[PDB]
Parts: C-alpha cells; sequence; structure tokens
DNA sequence: ATGGTGTAATCGCCAGACGACC
RNA sequence: GCGGCGCGC
DNA sequence: GGTCGTCTGGCGAGCGCGCCGTTACACCAT
C-alpha cells in the first residue's frame, strides 16, 4: 500500500521535522497539492507530520491552514491530529471557547480523550501541553494513578522475587564521586564515536623523510578539509534550489548534522580505504549507517536528553556505592524503574533507497571533492575501477598509488575503534525492555540477529512484560560485575609480541620470522617438476606468510586495546542470541576467548580467601593444568601440595627459570594461578590474602547431562556424573573401553579390519565424536573425524583407512546406542517433530522454561522454511536453551547470597571463597528445573501452537500422535544430584 | 615496429589496405549482466548507440541455446557494418575463482565471431576483430597503475559541451543528441559502464588503425 | 525427453527425420558419422588436423578450423552433439572443459544455417550417460570402450554399413592400436539417437 | 625500494521433480 | 557477502 | 492443472567472534 516515492517524501517530511525546516517542508506540501496528478501520492501522515511542526514552532494561522488542506483533500482528521492541535492551544495561549469547540468536534467524531493522551508516539512534553489545554478547559479530567510494576509469579522464578526473604545483595568498591566522573569520561567517549588507541608494535625512529611525508599528509589534509567544505556548501546550495521547484531532494538529510561533523566522517572513511579498494555500494552503505548513527547520538545533547540522563545515572549510583544506601535494597532493574525512567524511544530507520542515495551522494562528493599532486597539475585521488569480486563484475573506489605511498611512509602509531567496540567506562544501565539496555547513548537490540532478521525483536516485544524479568536482570547482572587488567601478565605478553613471538604460548610471529621459498639454482625449464615444486613452494609460503599477517593483526588489535584499558576499570555489557545463550557485547577483548584474553582479566573488586579459598585455587591450578583430570579431589590437593616448589619458581621466574607453566594446557592462566598462589601461601595469614582470580567450575557435558536428567537413565547418569561416586566417571574412557570389548569378540570372524586396530583403541580417537553427539553428528561427519585422528597415528596398514573408519564408527554408534537409549529416543522424537512441522509449511518455536520465547530463523530463498535445517537444529537448540537458564538460575540465586558471578558457557567462575555456596546454588537449581516436567510441558505448548489450524486435519492427527507420545522416563531420581561432587568440576 | 603495435592491438591479422579503407564500424562492449554498442561512420558519427541490459544469462547453467537465442536477438538490432569490433579482457585460464565469468566470455566471442562474420565461407576474409582494452586506456590515459579507470566523465565532455571548440573527436547528429542525453541522464545511479567503453573504443579504433 | 536431449523438441517433429550427422570432439580429433532413417550409414570419417590446444585460445583460428570441418559434412536434417557431463567445481578440468563449450558455442551457431528467420533448433545434444546405460557400456559410474561393441557390429545387425564398406574396414583396420574412441562414439551416439528417438 | 611489465594447461539416506493417468 | 585461517562453548 | 511410485541430485555437528584479500611470476628497469 506504500509506494517507494510516497516513503521518500514521508521520510523527508520527518527528516524536515527533526531539522526544524518547517518553511520548507510547507513549501513541498503546497507545491505538491497544487497539481492534482501529484496529490495522490499524499498522505494523511504527512499532514500530520507538519501539522506537529507547526504545532511545535507556535504557528496557529498555519496549523488552520493545514487543516483547510486536509478538508480541500477530503480526508478524514486523525486524533494525532487533534493531540497537536491542543498541543498548538497550549503552546500559545487563546481563549478557552475556541478548544472547547475542538474538543466538541473531536467528540462529534466519536475520538475519545483517553485515546489521545495514551497509545500515542507523541512526547511527555506533548501530553503536559494537552494536558495543560484540557485542564484550561475541564479541570475535572484527570489521568488514570500509575499502576505499581508487576512481579513475576513463575513457579522457578518465585524465590528470586520474594520479599520475605532475607536478601544481602553486593556492592561495588568504589565511592559515589568516582562513579559520577567516570560516567562523564563515558558519556565524552561516546559523545565522539571514533577512539584512537596508541599501538603496541614497537615504534621506529622518526628520520626526516617521515617528518617530511608527515607534513605533506598535514598540508593535503588541510586542502582536502577545506575543499570538502565548499563542495557540501555549493551542494547544499544547489539542493535547496531544487527543493524551491517542485522536485524531491535530499537537503534536510545533508541538514541533519553538522558541516564539520560530516567532513571529519568523510575523512575518517577516506583514512579507513584500504589499497585495493572496497565496492562504491559498501562505502554508501557504511556512510548512510554512520551518518544515521551520528543523528542518533548527537540528537540526545540539543533535546536536553543527557542532562536527564546524568541526574537519574547520579541517583541511580546510590545503590551500586559503598558509601551510599538505599532506604530499601532491591535489584538495580527495579530501583532504576522505581526512580524517574528516562523514556528510550524505539528508532525508525530511513528506507533502503534513501539511504543507497545519500551514500552515493556523499561518496561522489568525496570523489570529485578531493584532489592531489602527482609529485605537475592537480589529479583525483580516488578512482572508479570496474574490477573482478567474489564470482561477479563489481564496481570499486580505488585510491591514487602515491597516497597509499603516502600512508605507508610514516605510519601512524594510532589504531581507530568504535564507541561501541571498547569496554564501558562506567556501570552499564540496566536491562529495562527488549531495545533499552546497556549504552548510555547508541542503541541496543537484546537478540544478536543477521541483517533482515526482524522475527525475534518482534517475538520478544510480544510476550507478557514478567516473562523476560528473569533474564534481564541476569542479564544486567553479568553487566554490574566490574573488570581490570592482571598487569603483570600484560608485561610478560607485551615483551614477547614486540620481540620474535612464541607462537607455542599463543602469541603470533612478525612477518619477518615468516618462511621463505629456497633459493633457485637450477633453470625453470630444464625440468617441469622442478619449476611446479618451485611454484608450490612459492604459493604455500604467501599463503602461511598471509595466515601470519592476520595472527598478528588480531593479536595486534586485542593487545592494543588492553593496553588502552589498564589502570582503569571498566565493564562489559552482554546481550542475547536467538536461543538465549549470553555473550559480552565488546568482541576483542572479553573473558569468552583464548589463554591470553582470559588471563588478562581479573575482578576489580577482591573477596578474602577464607578458610577453605587456598584449597580451591589449588584445586583450579590443577584443573588448568590438566595433568590429573581422572583424579579425585583429594588427590588433586595433594598433587598440588608435592608441586609447590614448581609453582613458586613459575611465579617468581616466568621467563628465567625451570618454565613449568609452559608445559600445562592453558598457560597464561596456569601462570596467573601460580601468581596468585604464590601471593597467598606467602602472606602473613592465608585466610586474609584478598584475592581477584576467577575460579572456574565446569560441566562435562550438558549435551548427555541434560539428555540424561530429561530421560532418567539410570547407566547414563553414572557415565555423566549425576549420580555421586568417589572417583570420576569419563564418558569417553568407558565408550572406548565398550569399543575395545567389541574387537574382542571380532576373534570369532578372525578380521583383518580389527586386529589392525586392537592396540590403537585411544580416547583420543572417540573424544570429537562424543563431544559432536550432542550436534546431531552422521556417520560421515564420524567418519572424517575419526580418519583424521587415525592418519596421525602410525597404524599398522596405513592405506584402506576407510574399511578401518566404518567398522569404528559402526561400533562406536552401537556403544553409544547402549549406553544412551533414552538419549537417542529423545533426539529422535525432536527431529520427527521439527520433520513434521517443517513439513506443514512452519518453523519451531518453543519457549525457554525462564519465559524466553525462541523462534528458529532457518529459511530458503514470505519464504518456506528450510526443513533439513530446522529438521537437524531442534535437538541442539533445545539442550542450550536449558544450559541457558539453569545458568541464569544460578546467577539469579548466587546474587542473592552477595556472590560475585560470571558464566562463559558450561563455565561458572566466581570467587575462591566463594565457590562451596556456589556449588550449592548449582546443583539445587539443577534438581528444580528438571523437577518439572520439561518434556510434556514442551509437548503440550508444541500441540497447541503447531495443531491448531482447522485446515489438514489427517495431518494434524499425523502430527498429534508424534507430539503426543513423550519417551517414557527411567529410574534415577534427581534429588541426588545434589550429593555429586563432581557434577561441576 | 608500427605493424607489431597492430599486432598487440588487435588479435586478427588484417592488411593496412582494409584497415584504411574501412567507411563504417559497429563497436560491442558486453558484460555479464549488459552488452552496448555503437555505430560509427568513417567522418565520425554516431547513428545509434544502443544497449540491451535484461538476460536469462549467467543464472547458474551454461546452456548454448539460450546463449544463442539472446546472441540472435541482439544481433537482429543491429545494423550491417565493413568491421564489429569486440572487447578483449585480461582474464587467463590461471585464475580459477574467475573461470565461470571467463567461460561465459569465452561463450559469447565464440558466437559474435559466427553470427557476425557472414561470407566468411566464401570470401574467406575477417570481418570480427578483437582489441585490447588496456591499450585503449593507455590512449585515453585511463590507466592508474594496471587498473583501467572508468570514462564516464570523458563521455561527458563529448556530449554536453555543445560549444564547437576545437577539433571535436566525435559528432553527435542533431536529430540524435536529446535522446542520446536522455540515455546518459538516465544511468547516473547505477553506472553502465559498457555503453561508456563502447563510444571510447571506437573512437581509439579510428585513431590508432585508421588514420594512423 | 527432457533428461535424454538437452534443448528442447516436439517429438512429432522428431518422429519425421530423413538422415541425421552425429557428432563426437576431443582434444585432438573431431569425428562424424551420417547416418539415415533406414539404419544404413552413409558417412564415417574423422580428421588428424587440428592445429588447436596449443596453449592459446583463439576465436578466430576456432572459426577457421570449425569452418573448414563444416564444409565437408553433408547436409542432413539434425546435429547430434555429445554431452561431457563435466562439472565447473573440478578445477583440474578448466583447460579442456572450457574447449568444448567452445566447440559447441560456434556448432551451435555456425549449423543452424536458417535459425534468424524461422527460429528452430536444427542442432541438439544428448546426454553421454544414457547413451552408456543403453548400450550397457557402463562399469560403475565410467563408461568402457566400444571398440568390441563396433567389431561386432561392423564384420539382424543394428547398423547396415553398404560398396563403401570395404573402405571402412580398411579404415577401421588402419592402425587400430591409436587412440581413437570418438569415431566408435559417433557411430554409436547416432544408433543410441535412432533407437531411443525415433524407434518406439 | 619502488614500481612497471610481458607472459599462460571407495560412504549411503532424504526431499523435491518426471511420466502416466485423471 | 565469498574465499583462506584462527578462537570459545 | 492435481496426484502417485519413483529416482536422482545433494548435503552430510550447533552457536558466537574475529583478521586478511580479490588473475600469478621472473624480468626489467631503475
Ligand atoms: N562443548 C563443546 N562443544 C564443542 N566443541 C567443544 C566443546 N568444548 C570444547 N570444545 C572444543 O574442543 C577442544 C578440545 O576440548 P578439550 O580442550 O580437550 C576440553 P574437554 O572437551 O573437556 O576434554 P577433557 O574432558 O579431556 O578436558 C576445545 O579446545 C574446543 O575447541
Amino acid at each position: 500500500q506504500l509506494s517507494g516515492q510516497q516513503q521518500r517524501l514521508l521520510a523527508f517530511f520527518k527528516c524536515c521535522l527533526l531539522t526544524d525546516q518547517l518553511p520548507l517542508a510547507h513549501h513541498l506540501l503546497v507545491v505538491h497539492h497544487g497539481q492534482r496528478q501529484k496529490r495522490k501520492l499524499l498522505t494523511l501522515d504527512m499532514y500530520n507530520a507538519v501539522m506537529l511542526g507547526w504545532a511545535r514552532q507556535g504557528a496557529f494561522k498555519e496549523l488552520v491552514y493545514v487543516l483547510f488542506m486536509v478538508k480541500d483533500a477530503g480526508l478524514t482528521p486523525d486524533l494525532l491530529s487533534y493531540a497537536a492541535a491542543l498541543q498548538c492551544m497550549g503552546r500559545q495561549d487563546q481563549d478557552a471557547g475556541t478548544i472547547e469547540r475542538c474538543l466538541e468536534q473531536m467528540s462529534q467524531e466519536g475520538l475519545k480523550l483517553q485515546a489521545l493522551f495514551t497509545a500515542v508516539l507523541l512526547s511527555e512534553e506533548d501530553r503536559a501541553t494537552v494536558l495543560k489545554a484540557v485542564h484550561k478547559v475541564k479541570p475535572t479530567f484527570s489521568l488514570p494513578p500509575q499502576l505499581p510494576p508487576p512481579v513475576n509469579t513463575s513457579k522457578l522464578l518465585r524465590d528470586v522475587y520474594a520479599k520475605d526473604g532475607r536478601v544481602s545483595y553486593p556492592k561495588l568498591h568504589l565511592p559515589l564521586k568516582t562513579l559520577q566522573c567516570l560516567f562523564e569520561k563515558q558519556l565524552h567517549m561516546e559523545l565522539a564515536s571514533r577512539v584512537c588507541v596508541v599501538s603496541v608494535e614497537k615504534p621506529t625512529l622518526p628520520s626526516k623523510e617521515v617528518k617530511h611525508a608527515r607534513k605533506t599528509l598535514k598540508t593535503l589534509r588541510d586542502q582536502w578539509e577545506k575543499a570538502l567544505c565548499r563542495a557540501l556548501r555549493e551542494t547544499k546550495n544547489r539542493l535547496e534550489r531544487e527543493v524551491y521547484e517542485g522536485r524531491f531532494s535530499l537537503y534536510p538529510f545533508l541538514c541533519l548534522l553538522d558541516e564539520r561533523e560530516v567532513v571529519r566522517m568523510l575523512l575518517q572513511v577516506l583514512q579507513a580505504l584500504p589499497a585495493q579498494g572496497e565496492s562504491f555500494t559498501t562505502l554508501a552503505r557504511e556512510l548512510s549507517a554512520r551518518t544515521f548513527s551520528r543523528h542518533v547520538v548527537q540528537r540526545q545533547r540539543v533535546s536536553g536528553q543527557v542532562q536527564a540522563l546524568q541526574n537519574h545515572y547520579r541517583k541511580y549510583l546510590c545503590l551500586l556505592a559503598s558509601d551510599a544506601e538505599v532506604p530499601e535494597p532491591c535489584l538495580p532493574r527495579q530501583y532504576w524503574e522505581a526512580l524517574g525512567a528516562p523514556e528510550a524511544l524505539r528508532e525508525q530507520p530511513w528506507p533502503l533507497p534513501v539511504q543507497m542515495e545519500l551514500g552515493k551522494l556523499l561518496a561522489e562528493m568525496l570523489v570529485q571533492a578531493t584532489q592531489m599532486p602527482c609529485s605537475s597539475r592537480l589529479v583525483p585521488v580516488l578512482y572508479h575501477v570496474y574490477s573482478f569480486r567474489n564470482v561477479q563484475q563489481i564496481g570499486i573506489l580505488k585510491p591514487h598509488p602515491a597516497y597509499v605511498q603516502l600512508l605507508e611512509k610514516a605510519a601512524e602509531p594510532t589504531l581507530t575503534f568504535e564507541a561501541v567496540d571498547v569496554p564501558m567506562l562506567c556501570p552499564p544501565l540496566p536491562w529495562t525492555s527488549p531495545h533499552s539496555g546497556a549504552f548510555l547513548l547508541s542503541p541496543t537490540k537484546l537478540m544478536r540477529t543477521v541483517e533482515g532478521a526482524t522475527q525475534h525483536q518482534e517475538l520478544l516485544e510480544t510476550c507478557p512484560p514478567t516473562a523476560l524479568h528473569g533474564a534481564l536482570d541476569a542479564l544486567t547482572q553479568l553487566g554490574n560485575c566490574a573488570w581490570r587488567v592482571n598487569g603483570r601478565v600484560l608485561d610478560l605478553v607485551l615483551q614477547l609480541f614486540q620481540a620474535k613471538g612464541c607462537p607455542q604460548l599463543g602469541v603470533p610471529a612478525p612477518p619477518s620470522e615468516a618462511p621463505q621459498p629456497p633459493e633457485a639454482h637450477l633453470p625453470h625449464s630444464a625440468a617441469p617438476a622442478r619449476k611446479a615444486e618451485l611454484r608450490r613452494e612459492l604459493a604455500h609460503c604467501q599463503k602461511v606468510a598471509r595466515e601470519m599477517h592476520s595472527l598478528r593483526a588480531e593479536a595486534l588489535y586485542r593487545l592494543s586495546l588492553a593496553q588502552h584499558l589498564r589502570d582503569r576499570v571498566f565493564w562489559l555489557p552482554h546481550n542475547m542470541d536467538f536461543r538465549g545463550r549470553t555473550y559480552p557485547c565488546p568482541p576483542h577483548f572479553n573473558h569468552l576467548g583464548s589463554d591470553v584474553a582470559r588471563a588478562l582479566l581479573e575482578f576489580a573488586q577482591g573477596r578474602p580467601l577464607g578458610p577453605h579459598g587456598l584449597d580451591w585455587l589449588k584445586i583450579h591450578l590443577v584443573n588448568l593444568t590438566g595433568l590429573k583430570k581422572r583424579e579425585p579431589l583429594r588427590k588433586r590437593l595433594a598433587f598440588a601440595e608435592e608441586v609447590m616448589d614448581d609453582i613458586l619458581d613459575s611465579a617468581d621466574q616466568p621467563l628465567t627459570g625451570r618454565k613449568w607453566w609452559m608445559g600445562a594446557e592453558e598457560p597464561w592462566q596456569t601462570l596467573a594461578c601460580c601468581m596468585e598462589v604464590a601471593n597467598a601461601v606467602r602472606a602473613s595469614d592465608p585466610a586474609a590474602y584478598v584475592s581477584h582470580l576467577p575460579v572456574h567450575q565446569d560441566g562435562s557435558c550438558n549435551g548427555l547431562q541434560h539428555y540424561a536428567a530429561l530421560g532418567r537413565d539410570s547407566v547414563g547418569a553414572a557415565s555423566v556424573n549425576l549420580e555421586p561416586s568417589d572417583v570420576p566417571q569419563d564418558v569417553y574412557s568407558g565408550v572406548a573401553a565398550q569399543v575395545e570389548v567389541f574387537r574382542r569378540q571380532d576373534a570369532q570372524r578372525g578380521m583383518r579390519v580389527a586386529q589392525v586396530l586392537e592396540g590403537f583403541i585411544t580416547r583420543k580417537v572417540v573424544k570429537q565424536t562424543v563431544m559432536t553427539v550432542v550436534y546431531g553428528v552422521t556417520r560421515y561427519g564420524g567418519r572424517l573425524q575419526i580418519e583424521k585422528r587415525l592418519r596421525e597415528l602410525s597404524d599398522f596398514p596405513q592405506e584402506f583407512v576407510w574399511e578401518a573408519s566404518h567398522y569404528l564408527v559402526r561400533q562406536v554408534f552401537k556403544s553409544l546406542q547402549e549406553m544412551f537409549s533414552g538419549t537417542r529416543a529423545i533426539q529422535h522424537w525432536l527431529t520427527e517433530s521439527a520433520r513434521l512441522i517443517s513439513h506443514m509449511g512452519s518453523v519451531v518455536e518453543w519457549v525457554t522454561p525462564l519465559g524466553v520465547p525462541v523462534i528458529q530463523p532457518y529459511r530458503l530463498d514470505s519464504r518456506k522454511p528450510n526443513t533439513r535445517k530446522q529438521k537437524n537444529g531442534f535437538p541442539p537448540n533445545f539442550i542450550h536453551s536449558l544450559d541457558s537458564s539453569h545458568m541464569m538460575l544460578t546467577a539469579l540465586h548466587c546474587y542473592r547470597k552477595g556472590l560475585t558471578f560470571v558464566s562463559v558457557h558450561d563455565c561458572y567462575w566466581t570467587h575462591a571463597a566463594d565457590v562451596s555456596v556456589m556449588n550449592q546454588v548449582c546443583r539445587e537449581q539443577f534438581v528444580r528445573l528438571h523437577s518439572e516436567p520439561i518434556l510434556q510441558d514442551l509437548s503440550r505448548f508444541l500441540v497447541k501452537r503447531f495443531c491448531s489450524e482447522p485446515q489438514k486435519i489427517l495431518e494434524a492427527s499425523q502430527l498429534k500422535e508424534t507430539l503426543q507420545a513423550v519417551p517414557k522416563p527411567g529410574a534415577f531420581d534427581l534429588e541426588q544430584v545434589k550429593r555429586s561432587t563432581y557434577f561441576f568440576s | 615496429p608500427e605493424n607489431r603495435f597492430l599486432r598487440k592491438l588487435l588479435k586478427p591479422d588484417i592488411e593496412r589496405e582494409r584497415l584504411k579503407a574501412v567507411n563504417s564500424i559497429i563497436s560491442i562492449v558486453f558484460g555479464t549482466r549488459r552488452i552496448a554498442w555503437a555505430h560509427l561512420d568513417r567522418k565520425l558519427t554516431v547513428l545509434d548507440w544502443q544497449q540491451s541490459d535484461r538476460w536469462s544469462l549467467m543464472r547458474g547453467i551454461y546452456s548454448s541455446s539460450v546463449y544463442l537465442e539472446e546472441i540472435s536477438s541482439i544481433i537482429s538490432k543491429m545494423p550491417k557494418a565493413d568491421f564489429y569490433v569486440l572487447e578483449k579482457t585480461g582474464l587467463s585460464i590461471q585464475n580459477s575463482s574467475l573461470f565461470p565469468i571467463l567461460l561465459h566470455f569465452h561463450i559469447m566471442e565464440a558466437m559474435l565471431y559466427a553470427l557476425l562474420n557472414k561470407t566468411f565461407a566464401q570470401d574467406g576474409q575477417h570481418q570480427v576483430l578483437s582489441m585490447n582494452r588496456n591499450a585503449v586506456g593507455k590512449h585515453f590515459e585511463l590507466m592508474i597503475g594496471d587498473s583501467r579507470t572508468s570514462g564516464k566523465e570523458l563521455v561527458k565532455q563529448f556530449l554536453f559541451d555543445s560549444i564547437l571548440k576545437a577539433d571535436p573527436r566525435v559528432f553527435f547528429p542533431s536529430d540524435k543528441i536529446v535522446h542520446y542525453r536522455q540515455m546518459f541522464l538516465s544511468t547516473e545511479l547505477q553506472r553502465v559502464e559498457e555503453l561508456y567503453d563502447s563510444l571510447l573504443q571506437a573512437i581509439a579504433f579510428y585513431e590508432l588503425a585508421v588514420f594512423d
């Protein structure tokens, strides 16, 4: 019903409202109202927009003229039009008789004053002005009172929101004024989107040539800035002259930002352009997205939202501050909502043709407005080149090679980050909505989605309000954790990085250390084999050099950000994926990363070790070493005691000693643990030592653990440590042993396949296949996993391994079928249900037991569902919802006991003094999650959702036959997990 | 040495007597999605200059019947001329990732050498020739590094400059100049490279080989 | 016959055919065979002088070679080209596969002498593996040689070789150790086309 | 250091379309 | 958005 | 056009993060 040009005109009028250019929009409106063929494009929304602009301005005569134009058009006035009229009457006071007559005329149409006051997108100021007008006319009218916020009454979430229970909520270690100045720093950092960070690469001494190159760059950039300003001014003049005649143009969109900001953004885009260029459409899209983002950020400082946010943040900081006390302690989101609530608004994006036209106009301005001397008349820097990219021909903006040469010479030691990819300098805002949230000024999204995927954020906005309060609060709590840089680890990492790095530990090497092709003495034409091997060696050396360069670039970015964040306290905000799993917003430096990233990060707040802190630190160290993975905790502690000399030597002399920590699986975290233990053991009181180190408790395999819990399998639970035992039970060792038992039976047939493989059965062969059963691995992928491991080892045949691989896949699958039977029954039921739902023509949708709705996005190219992806993704996706539910429950019940809890999926991290309490919360909520019927609730929800259509009654019955056959439960009680010492360990 | 330059410029060997005595040519530049052509007289006048943009080609399969039908439809609109100039790309068999384009460029040319070269069975003399794009770019100073750049500005100077100036390169007839300017102004947001390369190749052929 | 014949064609026009040319091309040689409705071979020939696949692709040289080859061929109502069945994903087959398409493309343009006016296709392509499955020369997923089949055919036979059959026998005995398969494949392709398409 | 240049060769199961009939 | 790699669960 | 037995091409472990680059190589020339 909406044409493209209609969207262009509506966006034009909205942008004129935002830029305060009402006479120009009025001129375009009247010139389109003059011609009769143009009036078919005009819509009541445009008239309401111009009316709202005139009402905000305060011009009554033009408003009456717009009413006359609407009456001449013949459209019916809308309630928002009457709201704008009342706003104009309020702003410009007049006799009450005319306003009363307007209200009477509105009442004759059947409109309701309550419908005018609420459910309208008008701001609070407009509502106040309309209320003043009504109070002038009728003082008896008043708004209904605001109800108290609802409390979630879910069975699993009852203890979190119970007022009668005793609570000890944690508090930060920083005073109020420090938090206020950190808020000021974060606001000033987010106002200017770019952030400049000093590189960690070893600098080069400044010669005369590099100084000359830098001076030429500075002079060229000054001329380019002035030329861009003149070009933008003349473009604005000609576009305004175009709008004066009856034609649409992009003048308000160019008036959206200040001239200097646009020139600075264009210069940044020119600087960021690579040597080999990028596609013109990509640059247009980035320019449009950047100018929209800058408009969104910079509008708030003009509208005055920044000062209101400042005052409300200052009031809200008393809850987190150590020296401030609230009257009644409560959760951060409830305290934020209890005070004045800054009304964050969902922003409507512009139409795609407008965005593309603006981007192309700005890119053309950049191309035409920049010139340089060749070094001699002036020549442009950027050119259009038609080149092949991917498998298609495309246009590319390519810079002049002189520009690239001057950029390569005198390399700038600075790097540019966005304000959203750096950690927050102030505590994040609480999560109060799917759109409002962590960042102060930048727009936010709760669920990470691909471009064009709006179903995830539309299903999240139609749920009952209480349903997400379990998740959002957890997402707030994970955001409230305060991080810091370790410092001592960073010095060693930088020392290895700036010199020739060690790739064994995880520090990439410089391109100088990359290998080179061997020297050639024989002619290439002498033998085809010689030139062929030289070409292959060169093509391998180039590839490994490119890989090394990419790895070094990633390490450089991460270490530069870490160096920027040194000696400062920062917060990592969190969001979710489409299934409920939590990820940090900053991508580069976070705790969901490699060894180096996890070893640089420490807790800002510290807690005393207590009676049992040092033992947990030692067990964590032994866990990180990996030498004792199949041993009980007491023997782990004994091993920690007997190896204390190596720990002390590694802590004192990390790089000039016996270097024991390098032998561990995670050397950097091991070194951090050795340092932390060394300080604690050498303290006067070991209990009184304050530790910032995170201690990690993990589970073996949440897929098989949760499948066993759903099926209550007696023999599966023993394998996955859901039944108490003194010694931990490994799934991989058991399946390997069963496979070795099957090979002994083969003596009957005496097959050659069996006897070559008899010696080489190992845990390593089956580990990958057993950890990937959860993701629905097929026999072919299991073969592609086993065959590689057979290839590295020196098996007796070394050929026809294809025959050996198939038998091993069959026997590992039979062993995993006898070990796990209810598990495969549930996976088969889920796969069949997903297939039958996808064949009917819908995507699988389910509600997480904490109330989060999840919809599976896979579709074909109003599209049709992808039956294969929807069928093969449901059993892996369902388990991940269960894991996130248990993690969020553990977080929400650990917060009530004053615990610092952070999660890297399947792994729960807390202070060394607070591990044992967390373990109880880890187990008591596993029994409470699985005490409630998960499978039958899922079956009933799926029946109600996907079998309510009157059409296709036969297919509905066929679907209901499968959906109402849940696998029968077993005979292992779920209340004995609470006595299992190795459930999470 | 001059013959060496013409051998580097032109793929099929053509004697100078026939090149010097031409009367009218058609320059053709094709791409994945579009083809363009221009017809020029000995006294350089653009009698027609046309674009085709809607194709079923380069969508999945490589079926030669569809190629034959589309090429016949394009050639049916083309008038007759002495020589038909075609663009030669720098793609080689070494670049495997760009092979699907190259296959396309080798099919159409194979048909354009076959369908356009009428009376080759009787006469035995070539009438379709291929010209390198890099040489044309070097002639028009459109080469930056090893990448040839667009020539939209040069064509705009050719078309919208109504002043006589001194020795114009190309003459546009007064009857067809309005439609030419309309076609130029219509395709400004979406750049159609072949429409420019056809005219540039026509001028380059009429200067480097003819009127040398 | 969508799966057997690549271009769409009416069955009524398929039934009323007099004689067909069957053409098979390789890297080094071209072979063809002229065979009529009565399953009697009128012509069977291959050429040795090729002058292509020398590392430099040139459409003018291809045009000259195909013109010289076509000038020898007699007129018929249908020209049956083979389909090689290679895939575009295999990189190592790139230098050969391109050649086939080029040789296919001109063979559609040069042989459709009236396509500009009527708009009807006189040249068709038929799938190779269907022919192999019909003649049971398919072992696994690869077709075997057809020297035994053509020796059995020529030495109620399917093919009725004519006065001129002695020359065909002399050609068959002429250096049969040379790696010539196109000459056999053209004849068996023509026989398969006459069996599957116009018969029954 | 930079920068231009003249050259090519072995599984095995599932979901959507094909031909005859209507 | 298409190729080569690396990381976490 | 609608449908059924089949068969034939195709994809074969789920999420989420990154870097880098879009005919290549010895010669030439300097
Ligand atoms: N749940 C999971 N799903 C998929 N891949 C996983 C995974 N957990 C770990 N991996 C991957 O598998 C690799 C090896 O796992 P490991 O490092 O051996 C820990 P593990 O799987 O618990 O074996 P373990 O029990 O001997 O410690 C990891 O580096 C990671 O890339």
